[PDB]
RNA sequence: UUGGGCGUAAAGGGCUCGCAGGCGGUUUCUUAAGUCUGAUGUGAAAGCCCCCGGCUCAACCGGGGAGGGUCAUUGGAAACUGGGGAACUUGAGUGCAGAAGAGGAGAGUGGAAUUCCACGUGUAGCGGUGAAAUGCGUAGAGAUGUGGAGGAACACCAGUGGCGAAGGCGACUCUCUGGUCUGUAACUGACGCUGAGGAGCGAAAGCGUGGGGAGCGAACAGGAUUAGAUACCCUGGUAGUCCACGCCGUAAACGAUGAGUGCUAAGUGUUAGGGGGUUUCCGCCCCUUAGUGCUGCAGCUAACGCAUUAAGCACUCCGCCUG
RNA sequence: GGUGGUGCAUGGUUGUCGUCAGCUCGUGUCGUGAGAUGUUGGGUUAAGUCCCGCAACGAGCGCAACCCUUGAUCUUAGUUG
């Protein structure tokens, strides 16, 4: 769609004043207007994500709302670019080498799972990786074959990640975000002002970046 | 924005402050090292290090300055207007001088400006002695710096009338 | 209250004696010349460098064993040398002696050599500092699992002694599978005593 | 001043009313005291500064300039600060209709208690502390049921509620009396702010005179604890605590934040209102002033933290600080 | 030659808190700085033992185990038993 699906607004009236301060007679909600303002917004970042895609740079998503984490990981498989799924760990990108250093023990452990050595402690060793293996991997997540830091970032909810935008800020790296009632335009390099809670609205537009960026890619 | 690691910097170590630790088995020392770190041609900040030994402290130190750089405009190799930094109670004045005058200014501040290049220039200090709070506030005031075509494209004019 | 000598711990389940002989009535003038024996190497060929020496005894002929490459060297132009010296030991065990040299590769991490290298650079006027950080990485880049290095004694600062230590590594003392090799040396300097005290990580044993 | 500060580091007067003084809403004519700018007359010489000349550079010595007035006369300009004249209404007041209140002074009134007294019943202890003891009781206590006598304070309502400039102000009624907020637009048309000295208020203790004295209770006595205990604890208890009129003029008199004015994100209670949308039912919501709290941006902050009730951004006036 | 002084000139040794469960660093973050985080919060055990969250992610020395010895038994060996 262009049409509105689930963009309508927030559950509460207790919110950030950012740009909602001279907005004429609407709802209940003042911002009607926002069902429009979106489109070419959500349009500007489309042309983004094509240039990102044409450039060949990696975007990823990252996400621990309660209702997004799925989405987001089979919209970011089958786009083909990152993501993150659980707890959004500190410092990842400020401490890349760190991360790196510590997946590549990931990845010695599937080498010695599947042709290494799997027979030293017939109940010890097994019993103790496992479990190694499943932990790590399920905080990590779709982060494991980075080799280079992202081009762009893509946040769906600014507020929950604080440390997200906060590290991205550093490192100066371009930053998208879907943005609730109740988030902070201030910092985001582009606005796509939707409501974090419409578990339909979140999936049909990231949805919607994901075949921008497959497109753009041919 | 952050400037890339493609120039030549120096390192001046302006301090190394003893720093001391209280615990149960009686005091646990440290050293914690702040430099100033930069090209010539205009590029400085600074950087701090705290660690057991002196010279990986100042290691410490200097990545960290290179990581976190600044830019300055250079106007015939000196400021181009008054400015008063203000971080802090560091409060220190910068006059542009004419071309031969030099640099006269404290310590910390003769370093961080002479890194910075400017041959010619004058300034007081008149908040704490304090150095790191000494190089906080100049370097705010730095920053605050504007050349005077930014200026004028601000305004939608021209350098002629503006500085006629 | 300080730790216990990690070979002094290890000897006999992960170490040998380097003293293979068995005796029964002469156990107390064995052992006394064997100290004797080791004494005189020591000192005569200190300069040449040996790390440990190990004594064997058949049909009452004592024979050795004597370790690093230096005295390779020594088997060369020293081997004229080396019967010299032996001749020496023939005389002082009354009963002629065998000996063998053995090559200690990549000497960085023998304890005892590692100690005598911290002693000589201490004793010709070398700062603690730079000695102790450059053998460190030196043997780490040798090819050790962890190193910690000790040095003591009125250091620098004449009025006071102090204790330092540098180290990298992973270094497990109260494992009893490891193969923590320790050796300790005495350096006499213008301004007091300094001793050290290093030992290395090489690895576990199965 | 150029060139600092006053919440906790030194520093906001205890509070208020106000003489002098310092400051001054909008428009419009006029006056040129302030103001800005020419002309003239001086601001000696020698010095500092500039440019030249000379002692074999100069030290120095010359020659010529320039600067040096909160300066006198005179001319020119009128934007701003003053002066005068004519407007205007937002500031400031008056009138009109409501609303609230422990606001103040005076008179009277009432309820539960504590104590004392007399009376009935009433036996053996009551009271008290970490244990105890001093005390009160067979001259009949305490307890318990009556009736009086008195003096002090007004339980729940009562709420980071309300009022007051501050101290402070709570039972009820009445007499007198102060200030505030709301809506108006009918009136005057800048009548305003601040305020050294000055004047008045100014808790509690304290003092003077005359009453009053239930309880509490400095002092003081007795009993405990302690090595000692001039105290902490217990039993008493004088002065005071109360009333009328004077006096003192202090408090951590604190929000440790002077008064006035304007501007600068929000959210959220609560007090007294006003308007509107569904009903002129209730109660649902939206605006809206004035208070009175709580979180929280920018901003400030040395940190705490303050943040439309600024400790932010600014202007006037006063007071205060300089180890 | 000093069993002569100086353990407040030292090495090298040893006791003690204490076999207590703590003590630290790499990198990164927050603070301006002393600094904090990790090392806190839920339970858990003997434990900084483990798991769960958490601007932290890891690592090191400690704890555990790897060692000795006593507890049941299989194979080999039967002399001086």
């Amino acid at each position: 769609l262009l049409e509105a699906g689930v963009h309508f607004g927030h559950q509460t009236r207790r919110w950030n004043p950012k740009m909602k301060r001279y907005i004429f007679t609407e709802r209940n909600g003042i911002y009607i207007i926002d069902l429009q303002k979106t489109v070419k917004k959500v349009e500007e970042a489309y042309n983004f994500t094509k240039n990102l895609a044409a450039e060949g740079g990696k975007i990823l998503f990252v996400g621990t709302k309660k209702q997004a984490q799925d989405s987001v990981k089979e919209e970011a498989q089958r786009s083909g670019m990152y993501y993150v799924n659980q707890r959004w760990l500190g410092g990842t990108l400020t401490n890349f080498e760190t991360i790196q250093k510590r997946i590549k023990r990931l990845k010695d452990i599937e080498k010695m799972q599947e042709n290494g050595t799997f027979d030293v402690l017939p109940k010890k060793e097994v019993v103790q990786l496992k479990k190694e293996l499943e932990r790590l991997e399920k905080f990590l997540g779709g982060i494991k074959d980075m080799k280079d830091l992202p081009d762009a970032l893509f946040i769906i909810d600014p507020r929950k990640e604080r440390i997200a935008v906060a590290e991205a800020r550093k490192l100066n790296i371009p930053i998208i975000g879907i943005v609730d009632t109740n988030c902070d335009p201030d910092e985001i390099d582009v606005v796509i002002p939707a409501n974090d809670d419409a578990i339909r609205a979140v999936k049909l537009l990231t949805s919607k970046m994901a075949d921008a960026i497959l497109e753009a890619k041919q | 924005r952050i400037d890339p690691s493609k120039l030549e910097l120096e390192e001046r170590l302006v301090t190394v402050n003893r720093v001391a630790k209280v615990v149960k088995g009686g005091r646990r020392f440290r050293f914690a090292a702040l430099v100033v770190v930069g090209d010539k041609n205009g590029h400085v900040g600074f950087g701090t290090g705290k660690a057991q030994e002196v010279p990986e402290a100042i290691r410490k130190a200097v990545e960290d300055a290179k990581k976190n750089l600044i830019e300055v405009p250079m106007v015939g190799t000196t400021i181009p207007h008054e400015i008063i930094g203000r971080f802090g109670a560091g409060n220190i004045l910068l006059k542009p001088a004419s071309e031969g005058t030099g640099v006269i200014a404290g310590g910390p501040v003769r370093a961080v400006l002479e890194l910075a290049g400017v041959a010619d220039i004058l300034s007081k200090s008149l908040g704490s002695n304090t150095p790191i709070n000494m190089i906080r506030a100049t370097l705010q005031g730095l920053s605050e710096l504007k050349r005077a075509e930014d200026v004028a494209k601000l305004r939608g004019k021209s350098v002629e009338e503006l500085l006629g | 209250g300080q730790k216990v000598n990690p070979v002094g711990l290890r000897i006999g389940v992960i170490r040998d004696w380097e003293s293979k002989w068995y005796a029964g009535k002469d156990y107390a003038d064995f052992l006394h010349e064997d100290l004797k024996i080791r004494e005189y190497i020591s000192k005569r060929l200190s300069d040449a460098s040996v790390s440990k020496v190990e004594i064997e005894r058949a049909a009452n002929r004592v024979n050795i064993t004597i370790h690093t490459a230096k005295p390779g060297m020594v088997i060369g132009k020293g081997g004229s040398e080396v019967e010299a010296l032996r001749k020496a030991l023939n005389s002082l065990t009354g009963k002629r002696v065998h000996i063998n040299i053995l090559e200690i590769k990549r000497a960085d991490l023998d304890a005892q050599l590692v100690a005598d290298n911290i002693a000589r650079q201490l004793e010709n006027r070398v700062s603690f500092r730079r000695a102790q950080k450059q053998q460190i990485q030196r043997t780490m880049r040798a090819g050790a699992q962890g190193v910690k290095t000790m040095v003591s004694g009125r250091l620098g600062g004449a009025d006071i002694a102090r204790s330092e230590y540098y180290s990298e590594g992973t270094v497990p003392l109260h494992t009893l599978r490891a193969d923590i090799d320790y050796a300790t040396s005495e350096a006499d300097t213008t301004y007091g005593k300094l001793g050290v005290k290093v030992w290395i990580y090489r690895g576990e044993v199965l």
